[PDB]
């Protein structure tokens, strides 16, 4: 026999979310503009095609701080980084371009598909 | 999810039970059953 | 007299509160195997059915619908045990989580479930075979204790998967055969011995027993040794004091919600007394109180933050 | 005249259902190529490398150890020697995968490991089992 | 207004109650010299004596009679009295029973009743020489504090008997032949001064009290030395753990009854209430499930058996 | 020794007082005031 | 429905008493500064106080006056609140005066007024710029958290007084420099911005907030470093033996004036109710009692006599 | 200060008030703002 | 016809009243035989031979000694050097005998040692001697 | 004076009860067919005259295990150890001669004459 | 006839207002010619002479020290070496003299040491001055 | 500013009362006739002109045991020792000639004018 957990998929997600409220492992530190942005680096190359290009890079496999670029939105990376860890993309009519560029700068084509669907309506 | 209302105008403390949900989350929810996220490669 | 029948739900809920108390006053070694994180899952998700509960208690005795009464007043103290088993769990992994405890083994077996059902066997002995208990009944003097031979093999099947020493494994396993093939060589007296048992095979019956009884005795004197013997953890000063507040606000909350069942009680045989309503009212403040308190404790305390 | 054009007004929340599966699924492939594998664990000469936060979002017992300051940076982690190689393999392959393999016969290491790595869950699973067969 | 002379007896059990609750929150020394099957004999005997208080009590409250309530709140007190001290007495021996606790030995003088005796002699020398209590009144002034004196000198006899050092058990001989011989030379002063006292022989009579007063000044002096100073046990963490499944029953047994007695007292000014009934039937379950798991843990945690 | 009867129908629960009773005998009882055992010489 | 403007003094003021209760359970640390002869005064005084709060409850809840009644509930409060300090402190000082107990000092830092004072800006961050919480709004935003500010200031500066470390002190100052001179670039930013603030200068305002949020994020973080942590005394077994009469008595004045506010409640909805009155004047007895046996207790453990 | 009224008849146990009167002082009292003991030169 | 010859039926307990009182006493006779005497109690170089099981019967000092493991299987207890041997004599000759022998000069060291051996019945007795002359 | 303790008596046996309940100080094992029963020397040489020849015998002393005849009947003898310790015979319809045998085959002639008295009836 | 010269009858008690003020002048008299003072208190290498039973009268924490038996005959007290030695000398001034001098910059060693010395009084009053400026 | 702390200075007083109730540091006996009296120095010299010329007295300064002249009333001496430590002086019908003659010998000229205006009335 072969049981499956179905929650236990949200249950880890959860988990590493409470480990990054609470400064727990986490590995990285995520620099935009002057914000600091502490996160794991297996979550975030998982959901993240960018950073998942650069950890794998074996010269930046084992860097503590990571300075994107200064154009990157702050808050849209923000709503972002919470998206991973929370399955959650918060919208406004106002951030939504800050979170649709920075998503496909982060290489998430699926979440600017999603606000691409969003712009629409 | 605050209070409930018991004979004779008292009430029953559910604070907690509001706190818990402040936890849980924390306004039109959006659901998504499409891939999220880029899946690697074996 | 009226009411008799919904009681009885109060007073069992009462007992089972006065019972996980028992948890919250020395933690020395985990209640369960609860994960920190599933310690919070846990109070959160019995503080949502707690919440339902108590709508429930104040909605039935307000006008009468006793028997959701007793099912609201039976919800609130499931959901309270698992707020205090969660509680007790939390405060004693804080409690080792600092430097300078220690850690706390529990017993490899339960000298508790191996006691009441060496009871199923020996008061079933002479229950029958003396002017008391007589014959026919063989439907229920052989399933209520077979139910425990089987759960004998299963608790003395686990226990050997988590000792290190191979000679009690061996020993586990040994055991747990002996109690089966004991009742296994009872399968043929169950077999047979149906109508023609005036003295027929009887006195090979009771020669499948020996073995079945003498083996549970061997069983229960090996459940008693050195290793299986729990370990109480040294919680350190800074260790104790870190998980008080989770225990003050347990045993709060405890104590609190046991006055709002009590004074519950006394509205659910009438309604119509105002200061009653009052009383609850303020036992239902202090009650969700201890809850919110309970809840911030566990959160701020985790053993991987400051 | 003219006319403006914004997307409304007020927030929108939108909800990524299966974002929880991709990400247990994509930390799944990372540990089947060795990738940023932080900790190696060995359970009676068997060695098995994982990701130290999936550990500790799974296990209770892993929390207990990393989240010990002496013992977070830790490379290497030997359990207990009473712990079954393959039953540790079942659990951890679930902490990845969302599947518990249990049959009649490895269900003894796997419910006794479970309660080592403090796995609430699927002790409760193992015990429902065993009350059933 | 009325039953004002019927709660007097409620009020005084409940501190009764009080009082011997302060013997289980931290057992370090014995309570008195019981065997330990001596505290199953008493536990068991002062259950019978509980089970007929709780019957007055609620027969009596139903229908007036208070003065046999009075009786039955009394009786259900001293009961509840004898539970505490022999599950007290008995949980200390369990927890010194283990081989890694210690012991404490218990101190050879109490200066609380030599406190009380001085008192007795302090308060009653200006009580015999100022404008407040004048002469006559020596039926009473005498005799209330000569059962002091015998009672030091029976005190501190004893008190010579169990010490091992003779310096001490020749000053404790000495000192209480000071206190007799003392009050030997007051005999001579009680012989006379009888209506011939109009400062006839008061000179002398007080001239016998300030040895009596010196002395006794003398005695509780030593009373506060070394060795005499009571030593609390240091209880291993098995030992604590071993001995709170009785004291847990014995905190619990003591804080449910305290509530039916409370119940009981508004039953006894108005019995027409059945939520109070209820509240008093509730207390009484988990009072007699309180001394069932009091019994059943002194039983299984002999200091003999496993 | 076991419940007694309070007004409204409620329960005075004694079941600790026949708890005590299994424990100190535990169906027609007979006395006999002679010697039960053998006398030991000095 | 009425009182239900009054219940809320009940309501809180139990709450106040479960707070101070949390003194009690383990004292290894100073509640405060005071003096172990300021602690008899505080006792005294409280119970000054107390007396006058009690004949408050019973006299309005007799005949209505419910605003009076609601001030000799919080009254009779903070009295109970002032017992169990002085209580615990003076328990505290008995345990450590024992020549084989240790010492416990108190943290350099709360970091509970700093983590309020963080959330007053944290809160107030996205509270200036976001679809929610819009301009105009500059009398209460910035009032309610330059008051944080200010007394940031001055913890931090008390908090620099006492440390022996210069490193730590001449950070401490430091640290209060920068959430001062970052709040002093912030007046700018208010004497401007009042009326013409169309994005006209809102780009500033929030430019000396980043300052003023990123130095307190870094006291905060300096709050939680070595040597600021508290470190809790070790009380000998005779330490504990001497402090806990009075702990217990403490312990037990709260329980019982819990209870007889409870009954207060009851009796303030309804005061026709002899068997109520009957309960409080009980409560009001074991009240005294415990107060008597705190006040004579802390009298005869004077860390100097005997 | 030893007992208030309630209402049918019970009291207010304030025992513990006058225990701390006896304790701050212990019949006429005469006040004397004058100085009491000698100034010692400095 | 036929008849049966049964002893009725049900069940019968026979109540020996002096059956304790002749226990005892053959217990006092094997003690003064020295018969499976096991232990001997020092009290000032006073030698005391009795029988283990009947001082833990009524001493709740000796039960605490001989449920000591390291103390069960001892030949020689001696007890503290304050305790008065004839004080012990003429408690054990109590334990024995049911007969406490009490003047208004050796209740001092019998009281004394009454409770030092844990009788708290007989130092009951004592104190309403003393509380009596 | 001379104090006489009535109720001391049956407090010993009691005591004693209580420590065969719990194998406290248990220092024999009489073995009958198949069936173990511990009890103390003292309590078994005082009730029966039997089990007194066996340990006042110098070579049978020191005994741990005692084997009785294998005739005798174990429920037989569990009656009347727990006659010893209890002063209470049960007799059943049955049992009685099982307690009547085994009493004369260890010597308690007054338990023997009170089984006479009762089979009378 | 004659007649009787008493001072009345019953009793009288005379309560002198300000001898407190006066014995606290005239040992604070004793002190500035260090007359019997028993104690010299160092704080950061200046010394401080003072009488230890005025100084356990105001202070929690010399109660503390003199009531300990192992530092109750002690000659020299060293406080703590993070004490202001002028913030001390505030406060000892207080002690003989009921005048406590509160500027903007010393209040801040004043508090600091008052909570040292266990002054509970003078702390809250030090919050008060803090609280209202 | 310079705070006036009121209360201070009777709560001085009062524990040194304390501290004379419990024997704390007291550090003389004042021996009157048989009775003995502990008190501390400090005190005794602040409020007694006689106690002042003690102990400032070289030779003197270091007394354990202080005998008093066996005229001086003990009961006399007692109310004024109470009186330095409570501010309180207890006069009644007949003690307060022994108060007036005790004061002057430990020259305490004011509460002598006190007792002279006292028996005017």
């Amino acid at each position: 026999s072969q049981i499956q957990f179905t929650r236990h998929a949200s249950d880890v997600l959860l988990n590493l979310n409470r480990l990054r409220s609470r400064d727990i492992l986490t590995d990285v530190v995520i620099v935009v503009s002057r914000e600091q942005f502490r996160a794991h680096k297996t979550v975030l190359m998982a959901c993240s095609g960018l950073f998942y290009s650069i950890f794998t890079d074996q010269l930046k496999r084992n860097l503590s701080v990571i300075n994107l670029d200064p154009e990157i939105n702050p808050e849209g990376f923000n709503i972002l980084l919470d998206f991973m860890y929370t399955s959650r993309l918060n919208l406004r009519e106002g951030n939504i371009m800050a979170v649709m560029a920075t998503a496909m700068y982060l290489q998430m084509e699926h979440v600017v598909d999603t606000c691409r669907k969003f712009i629409k309506a | 999810p605050y209070f409930v209302e018991t004979p004779y105008g008292f009430q029953l403390d559910l604070d907690f039970v509001k706190y818990v949900d402040d936890i849980q989350k924390g306004i039109t929810t959006i659901k998504e059953m499409g891939r999220s996220i880029h899946e690697i490669p074996r | 007299p009226f009411t008799k029948h919904g009681q009885k739900e109060c007073d069992n809920a009462l007992r089972q509160l006065e019972t996980v108390r028992e948890l919250l006053e020395n933690p020395v070694q985990p209640i369960n195997d609860m994960s920190y994180f599933g310690c919070l899952d846990s109070v959160m998700e019995n503080s949502k059915v707690l919440g339902e509960a108590m709508t429930g208690i104040s909605q039935n005795a307000k006008n009468g619908n006793l028997p959701e009464f007793g099912d609201a007043i039976a919800t609130a103290s499931k959901a309270l045990c698992g707020f205090t088993e969660a509680a007790a769990q939390a405060a004693y992994l804080v409690g080792v989580s600092d430097p300078n405890s220690q850690a706390g083994q529990q017993g490899l077996v339960e000298p508790t479930q191996f006691a009441r059902a060496n009871q199923a066997i020996q008061m079933a002995c002479q229950s029958l075979g003396e002017p008391g208990c007589t014959q026919a009944q063989v439907l229920s003097a052989a399933t209520i204790v077979a139910k425990h031979t089987s759960a004998l093999c299963n608790s003395c099947r686990l226990a050997s998967a988590r000792t290190a020493n191979p000679t009690a494994k061996r020993q586990f396993v040994q055991s747990a055969k002996e109690v089966a093939n004991s009742t296994a060589n009872l399968v043929k007296t169950i077999k047979a011995l149906d109508g023609d048992f005036t003295e027929e095979n009887r006195a090979q019956c009771r020669a499948a027993t020996a073995p079945l009884l003498e083996a549970v005795d061997n069983l229960s004197a090996f459940a008693s040794n050195p290793e299986f013997s729990s370990v109480p953890a040294q919680i350190s000063p800074e260790g104790r004091a870190a998980m008080e507040p989770i225990v003050i606000s347990a045993k709060t909350m405890l104590e609190s919600a046991g006055g709002l069942i009590q004074t519950a009680r006394a509205l659910a045989v009438n309604p119509r007394d105002p200061p009653r309503w009052s009383v609850l009212a303020g036992h239902s403040r202090t009650v969700s109180d201890s809850i919110k308190k309970l809840i911030t404790s566990m959160r701020d305390k985790a053993p991987g933050q400051l």
